């Protein structure tokens, strides 16, 4: 069982440098060339660099030359990519895949990724807003607004209410995020049973609990 | 650079049916040393890296089902899944493994069919908490519909409002094959106190007119 | 022995 495990990805200012490692076990390392493929938040995959089984030949796309360097240490069984001149457009999940020296056939072995977010925003905790409505169902919402970075984890009544809940994918504002969620309860449930939204932002060590009143 | 072009980007299937997706190269990928067209097909499921289904345009990886076939040569290639299961709703990409830069396609996403369902549209005024701060978002959830094609539109005092909206969408719900939408109009308290009616209106195939949700300030 | 990539 071949095993490629990436490391290094962090939140990095547009400009700064970062180096990710990728420890590989379970094959003769020295026998294979390695790659780094990148997948953007618009879910697009991109080749970033290949390297020889020996190290002497390196190959890059017009978009990475000068700013990144694929490197390996066959004694320590590890790939590297030093990334410099970091840009916003470079934020993504970075995977190392091995090259098929023998069979010349697709990238058959992938690691499990590492995420890099190139950005200069300060860690901001969200504003948690309870959205009470203006028959069967009674839908309530919670707006979590203006935070950095991802994630926040939002639960309705601490994971007890977990049916008919809708948490929407978060969108990036001018360097800030915003996300919302809807739960549908029944007429009898609320107000007779209190619904509360729970929002923790680990990054700012925030945990707010919003009792949505009528 | 060979561009990869896959059409369609989203294909809507029924389990047990046959489905075929296309991959096009800008040049040929036929590698004459191995005597093989070096195209690779990948599948990816949310949370996972991609995994090889098919390499050399048509050889199937050890372990891929009999139903997945790769066919085609030179510049025109296809994936075919003989009878699609639900373990197959994933994104599929082709890749150029023939010369640098290596280029992947755009993906084709299998989305599963089910019967149409118009949206439970719901609209909420701004919380006090927000109006404490100088701002005012008016939220409008449009949950549980099918198909994905929906248009939502804000209105303040009867005129159509464009600046200030944010919409997120969800994927096909695992348990009911349905999509849901959020739409938020953020204002200032001044712009808020200057108006009264707020409308969240929605058009969807299911209905010949929009579903109007609204309130007076 | 150190070989070029097939796709080079």
């Amino acid at each position: 069982e071949v095993q490629l495990v990436e490391s290094g990805g962090d939140l990095v200012k547009p400009g700064g440098s970062l180096k990710l490692s990728c420890a590989a076990s379970g094959f003769s390392f020295s026998s294979y060339g390695m790659s780094w493929v990148r997948q953007t938040p618009d879910k697009r995959l991109e080749w970033v660099a290949t390297i020889s089984n020996g190290g002497g030949y390196t190959y890059y796309p017009d978009s990475v030359k000068g700013r990144f360097t694929i490197s390996r240490d066959n004694a320590k069984n590890t790939l590297y990519l030093q990334m410099s001149s970091l840009k916003s457009e470079d934020s993504a999940m970075y995977y190392c895949a091995r090259r098929e020296r023998y069979d010349e056939n697709g990238f058959a072995y992938w690691g499990q990724g590492t995420l890099v977010t190139v950005s200069a925003a300060k860690t901001t905790a969200p504003s948690v807003y309870p959205l009470a409505p203006v028959g069967s169902s009674v839908t309530l919402g919670c707006l979590v607004k203006g935070y950095f970075p991802e994630p926040v984890t939002l639960t309705w009544n601490s994971g007890s209410l977990s049916s008919g809940v809708h948490t929407f994918p978060a969108v990036l504002q001018s360097d800030l995020y915003t996300l919302s969620s809807s739960v549908t309860v029944t007429s009898s449930t609320w107000p007779s049973q209190s619904i509360t939204c729970n929002v923790a932002h680990p990054a700012s060590s925030t945990k707010v609990d919003k009792k949505i009143e009528p | 650079d060979i561009v990869m072009t896959q059409s369609p980007s989203s294909l809507t299937v029924t389990a047990g049916e046959k489905v075929t997706m296309s991959c096009t190269s800008s040049q040929s990928l036929f590698n004459s040393g191995k005597q093989k067209n070096y195209l690779t097909w990948y599948q990816q499921k949310p949370g996972q890296p991609p995994k090889v289904l098919i390499y050399w345009a048509s050889t199937r990886e050890s372990g891929v089902p009999d139903r997945f076939t790769g066919s085609g040569s030179g510049t025109d290639f296809t994936l075919t899944i003989s009878s699609v299961q639900a373990e197959d709703l994933a994104v599929y990409y082709c890749q150029n493994d023939y010369s640098n830069p290596l280029t992947f396609g755009g993906g084709t996403k299998l989305e599963l069919k089910r019967a149409d369902a118009a949206p439970t549209v719901s609209i909420f005024p701004p919380s006090s908490e927000q109006l404490t701060s100088g701002g005012a978002s008016v939220v409008c959830f449009l949950n549980n519909f099918y198909p994905k094609d929906i248009n939502v539109k804000w209105k303040i005092d009867g005129s159509e409002r464009q600046n200030g909206v944010l919409n997120s969408w969800t994927d096909q719900d695992s348990k009911d094959s349905t999509y849901s939408m959020s739409s938020t109009l953020t204002l200032t308290k001044d712009e808020y106190e200057r108006h009264n009616s707020y409308t969240c209106e929605a058009t969807h195939k299911t209905s010949t007119s929009p579903i109007v949700k609204s309130f007076n300030r | 022995y150190d070989v070029p990539d097939y796709a080079s």
